[PDB]
């Protein structure tokens, strides 16, 4: 069925840079918007960035200017390029699919709720 | 011919022959009695008429009419796919209409129980208006067309029309039409009706998207022999005026001389799919583009054909620019945005301005030593010599033809909701149950029949030398609860999304 | 940024009990509220979307109700399987989507 | 030489009433942008365009072009007490010389119900009125319509602007001016022209 | 008139026999307005699309003085005397030698299946002087882009996928072409003017005072010609900013791009150039010219960048000021309100005006150095397809003529290798081209 | 990218000779075409020599058209619309042609 | 016919006519000299032959060969899309082959600098085996076929074959083939070569997926 | 996914083969069979399918 598996992560020195990838299977990847959310250890869920089918991009304020999100539909992957990492960026990053999709000839109404997620990857900044 | 002999057969299929397609559709219809066999004056004040923009006057008639003017009447979703993936253009040629297996029923209410039986001697009246003498209501994108799915039985809509008004009152020039004043063929349960029609010559609808844009038509490797004005000053200071000139070339492509310019625009307000982004005020009618006629404001819908959004801006849509369809089971009033299908014409961006953007800038003054150069935004631009544009796209759910109004002049008569404009479109087909008196007292009565329409379409084949593969319309590969464009468990047929015709590409 | 507070930050219950979790938002988010449960170490799963609806493949016991600023998640016939942290998020004001702090069930 | 028959009839229908009054469209329009009340109430609500609201329906054709005239009342107390015959006139400049726009593009002389107003240079004066064509043509003394002037946002309200002149658009229809008056005119010999029918009325001809 | 031109050409090898993706990214220019995506080809192409290719300055004088109009009819093209040279660089100096067995490929695109670049007014046409030897320009085309990236609707063309004729040194190539019927270009200036070819409202007040409103009507006659009724009006306008040839007069700021009139397509702004056909200046002002509104040619030897005004030739359209508005002026005035006892008549300036019924206009003039034809884009609709840089617009213009040197590889290795061959013999070709056009005169 | 034909080995018997890597099995496939440069002696001493020429091949293919009565739309092979650095099945900036994915022939459907 | 007259033209395109497709591909090739004009016995033990499953015996020949046996030789990606989306089956019918514009070069190494010039009197030998008397190597999914993209210039692969073996040694039944023992047309720079072939009847390849 | 595979070299030892005159040949691609069950896209037959190289792919490992 629908599967999201994200790679990357692991230790990085503050000020460093890391690239998270999320490989999708079980659905047509180019039709859906993709999200990164992260959970800090011993902390609540937090949303990071969004990219839609047509390339609308959002970032959270705390993360803006540093991370950049992109997608490659030939590889069925969404990428999070994280620059200028800080000790508050330590978390488990998840990949979450946005279910909204109408079609090629009409606008899609973004749902902004996530039905399918990844298993997560840890990112530790120290 | 007889009560126990069928007057026609069931024909539904498509025949793909070379450069032609022949589609045939047969449906079962049910015609009630409308207005108790009466013509009735209708106007707005009967309904209360609170608004002058909504004021109307006209008549409702006992007659019904047959409407096949949407594409899913004639095309299955597979035939539509087979059309749009392989062809650069199409257009109708011949029309063949048949009405047969007429059955008239009588209804009796005795205490609570109704009882229905055949009335074998009853007639149905049917005629076509081939001189176009009645008001033509078929090009207004109304409901009541033959159902897309062949197993559905549909109700024939009631014919009515509007004439001139002032408020809800009439004027001396207003016209009244008695549809009984037309000769009409009368049919009992053994009779059938047929006629054939020849579409007048129309241009092929362009089912393709350009692979080039109007401003990139140049050779990227070569300079122009034209020059442009690069610098009006040498640098910062006083009295630095100068005139410098440069070759227009690959490095600066915005300034090159061009032979053709994008088509006309009438600006639309821009609405976002994400609700918080939109302003917190009621601007649906207040911020709308409109046109005024004789003091009544009409919304501009959909209006001139313009690209729905800029590249990379999927969320924004013109307020009245695109055709909006309902999903299966969608309510009448104040439904949410996920209950509707907003079609977006982003494929015409190459030659057409964006609907929510200004056409461009013009100079508003004469510069001088004491006056800086001033510009202003062009919110609407009419036709200029050298413009090129694409018309609006046609959809599986959309209209086919419209009637070009009969006027002294028109420009590019192609209709704004999409489809083929015609001075003599397919004629209206009027139908009613002949009143049987039990004189205001009658036998309660209705009829039912099978209607089949055959249309011949001419195809324009794709000649392209493109090396890499095209974009195609395709079904989703993965599992789902239902099949798209099929029935669900309760037997309801739904069309999941609107399907446009533009997939293959051409050079500009 | 819409703030969200789930009222019973911690909750203790036994099998079969009726559990009720509510969250409140600073400004009205209309009917756009989504509920997630997360078991420790696992990724969260969507339970209820659009305030009162229910995601496919999730037990019938879960229910949701609310509008505007008040929404409630009510587990009925609690079982061994659903002891988890629960999160409420709003899909109304975007960007950015906001999440509730979290409620634990014991 | 071959020329189009002059139309000597008045339309019995108006360009915005061509619909069947009894039936809905299958098209939707945007009815509400806000739920109601005060802060944070944004929504998108859609409704079927139908007989109850005929302004918002989709239409295949739109009225012809307009170049606005100043409105002058036959009652003199109503008119402004100043000299505006030349200053408040619609004109076109050629090579630095201004010509009054007379009679101008064919437009309806006045709205239905107001017979005391006439375009300053709009109608031929031997004072004829063109009101017959108000069905397919805009009123000479009115704006063509409205267009949006901005991108709205959470910060910015939607702004419109009045279209004083409008050139040809695809899907326009119009009526020419009525004949009373001259008969024919010579079409100037040029690289291009559009709808050569002369503006004072009658038959345009290349010979 | 039947004109004939023969020239001698030299064709190099372009891109080392490769197709290459090009974009603004490869070039490195960031700006959105100038972003592009496309391909460059090993192929060259012939362009005769300027008038001075076919006309001597005397023939041009003989044409424009005696004739009201002209237009092309037939075309004939020949390619002959093909010579293929090879270049061998040994240590310091290079030796050129004939290669007798080499070939040169040529084809016409007569179905119009390739992108058509001959309507962009480019360098590389046959030179105006018959003894000049010219280099053949390289063929390349642009596709749809987003920034420097292609979208899925972008197309790639392999010109090798067209059947072409292969020519050795003794072979020749020819074809003929029939121009489609087009209107005669007008080559005259109207002696009369549109406005110099019934009652009007003379007075709205009797005199100074209160409650002086009145309506007085006067005859339109030779005394006042501004107010007379006219059957036709001048053509459309899209205003250009006005620039003076005397630098002191102009404002001391950089308004060349900021003050320009342009049009936006898919979020990119393009200068409006030259734009709709309008008069360059009012009568009596020869020092003002529209910013982008005219064609500007370089003088012989003029540089590429930032050359002064005496290095360029700025054409002026003043001939058409009879039927067309001035490029730097408003079209006219309109009423912006309803006057009343409480409100004065208000007006506003029309900066741009689209077509109205009853307009007449002149097209842009053609020049000895200027283009001849353009291809009308293939679209649902167009209005007055005559191209805006001047000349004859055509849906089936003269086809493109594509030519390349057939690659001749160097010695391959002795053991098989599956890679394509990147090692070729340095080579180029030269020959003769003759193009004959039959013109019809009015 | 795959093979077209194979030669059915010449044997007493075979079963369903269709070749296992795909394509059309044939007892007499298209024949082999052998080519060499004729040796020119300068005998083990020769002039170092190579040749080059244009080769053209043409095949006529017969088609079996799709007759289906299926109501809903088929799966089709399609390009992806979304933006990318390169066009698939085109050259890159260095002029190298690549084939991004293997494309099979089975999209349309039939009843079993 | 002549040194300065072309012996053929460039044909690449597809013609879609009714129930038929005609694809034409033209490529530029380069043929070296293989094995210094020698036939050479080859086996595994020359390469060390460490494994018995990999043991072979055979001969490498000075000849090259043409291989068009992959589909992207004949189909552009768009023509392949046009094929598979619209059709339930296909199969080849006729084959037409042409070899033309022959050019023979001579290479001279004088000190470090190489020099290449035309040798106008040289010949190229070409024949087809239409009685199928040679070992048939074309059905082994080998490299060396015409490049998928028409602008690429490719190197002709070297012909070789295998016969029976025991280990790296031969057996009495092993066969040796001299390809000179075949009549072959000889070509100078003005000659060209062509032949036509008729595919034998084969079933349509089934380009569809069952829905049940 | 490589961590789902056994931690041993089974490319040749676990492969399906056929023997002819005492020489083992890999069965490649072999009889025509579906590559995986519905729902499992991450598994492939060891020598079951045709494997092509991408443009610029090396020769070994
Ligand atoms: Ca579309």
């Amino acid at each position: 069925e629908v599967q999201l598996v994200e790679s990357g992560g692991g230790l990085v020195q503050p000020g460093g840079s890391l690239r998270l990838s999320c490989a999708a299977s079980g659905f047509t990847f180019s039709n859906y918007g993709m999200n990164w959310v992260r959970q800090a250890p011993g902390k609540g869920l937090e949303w990071v960035s969004y990219i839609s089918s047509g390339g609308t991009i959002y970032y959270a304020d705390s993360v803006k200017g540093r991370f950049t999100i992109s997608r490659d539909n030939a590889k069925n992957s969404v990428y999070l390029q994280m620059n200028s990492l800080r000790a508050e960026d330590t978390a488990v990053y998840y990949c979450a699919r946005d279910p909204a999709y109408c079609g090629d000839d009409c606008y899609t109404i973004p749902a902004h709720y996530f039905d399918y997620w990844g298993q997560g990857t840890p990112v530790t900044v120290s | 011919d007889g009560v126990g002999s069928s007057s026609g057969n069931w024909h539904c299929d498509s025949q793909w022959l070379g450069d032609r397609v022949i589609t045939t559709s047969t449906r079962t219809w049910a015609l009630p009695t409308y207005n108790n066999h009466l013509y009735k004056q209708i106007s707005n004040s009967t309904s209360g008429g609170s608004s002058n923009d909504n004021a109307y006057f006209g008549y409702s008639t006992p007659w019904g009419y047959f409407d096949f003017n949407r594409f899913h009447c004639h095309f299955s979703p597979r035939d539509w796919q087979r059309l749009i993936n392989n062809n650069w253009g199409f257009r109708p040629k011949r029309l063949n209409f048949k009405l047969f297996n007429i059955q008239v029923k009588e209804v009796t209410d005795n205490n609570g129980v109704k009882t229905i039986a055949n009335n074998l001697t009853s007639t149905v009246q049917v005629f076509t208006d081939s001189d176009y003498q009645l008001p033509y209501v078929l090009g207004s994108a109304h409901e009541g067309c033959l159902p897309p799915f062949p197993a559905d039985v549909f109700m024939i809509p009631q014919y009515g029309y509007l004439t001139l008004n002032d408020g809800s009152q009439a004027v001396g020039r207003s016209s009244f039409y008695c549809l009984e004043y037309f000769p009409s063929q009368m049919l009992r349960t053994g009779n059938n009706f047929q006629f054939s029609y020849e579409f007048e010559n129309v241009p092929f609808h362009s089912s393709y998207a350009h692979s080039q844009s109007l401003d990139r038509l140049m050779n990227p490797l070569i300079d122009q022999y034209l020059y442009y004005l690069s610098k009006t000053i040498n640098g910062s200071g006083q009295n630095q005026q100068t005139l410098k000139f440069s070759v227009a070339g690959p490095s600066n492509m915005a300034v090159q001389g061009r032979n053709y310019i994008p088509g006309p625009s009438y600006r639309q307000q821009r609405v976002s799919t994400t609700v918080t982004q939109n302003n917190n005020s009621e601007f649906a009618w207040p911020g709308a583009s409109s046109w005024a006629l004789n003091g009544r404001n009409s919304l501009m819908n959909p209006g001139p054909a313009m690209a729905s959004h800029k590249e990379g801006e999927d969320r924004f849509f013109p307020l009245s620019g695109s055709l909006i369809f309902g999903k299966q089971g969608t309510g009448r009033d104040n439904v949410d945005a996920d209950k509707v299908m907003i079609t977006n014409e982003e494929e015409i961006k190459t030659t057409n301005p964006v609907a929510t953007e200004s056409y461009g800038q013009v100079a508003t003054n004469h510069q001088s030593a004491q006056a800086q150069a001033q510009t202003g935004w062009v919110q609407n631009q009419g036709i200029l010599p050298g413009m090129v544009w694409q018309d609006r796209d046609v959809y599986l759910q959309g209209p086919i033809w419209a009637k070009i109004p009969h006027t002294d002049g028109n420009f590019h008569p192609s209709p704004l909701m999409g489809g083929f404009g015609m001075k003599h479109p397919p004629p209206q087909i009027l139908i009613k149950n002949t009143p049987v008196p039990a004189l205001n007292s009658f036998i309660t009565q209705y009829s039912t029949g099978q209607v089949s329409v055959e249309i011949e379409w001419e195809l324009q084949k794709e000649n392209s030398k493109r090396w890499n593969p095209e974009i195609q319309y395709t079904s989703n590969y993965y599992k789902s609860n239902n099949v798209e464009f099929a029935v669900n468990t309760e037997g309801v047929y739904s069309e999941p999304r609107p399907i446009g015709t533009r997939y293959l590409t051409r050079n500009l | 940024d819409i703030q969200m507070t789930q009222s019973p930050s911690s909750l203790s219950a036994s099998v079969g009990d009726r559990v009720t979790i509510t969250c409140r938002t600073s400004q009205s988010i209309s009917r756009y509220l989504n509920w997630y449960q997360q078991k420790p170490g696992k990724a969260p799963k969507l339970l209820i979307y659009a305030a009162s609806s229910l995601q496919s493949g999730v037990p019938s016991r879960f229910t949701g109700s609310g509008s505007g600023t008040d929404f409630t998640l009510t587990i009925s016939s609690l079982q061994p399987e659903d002891f988890a942290t629960y999160y409420c998020q709003q899909s109304y004001s975007i960007p950015p989507v906001t999440f509730g702090q979290g409620t634990r069930v014991d």
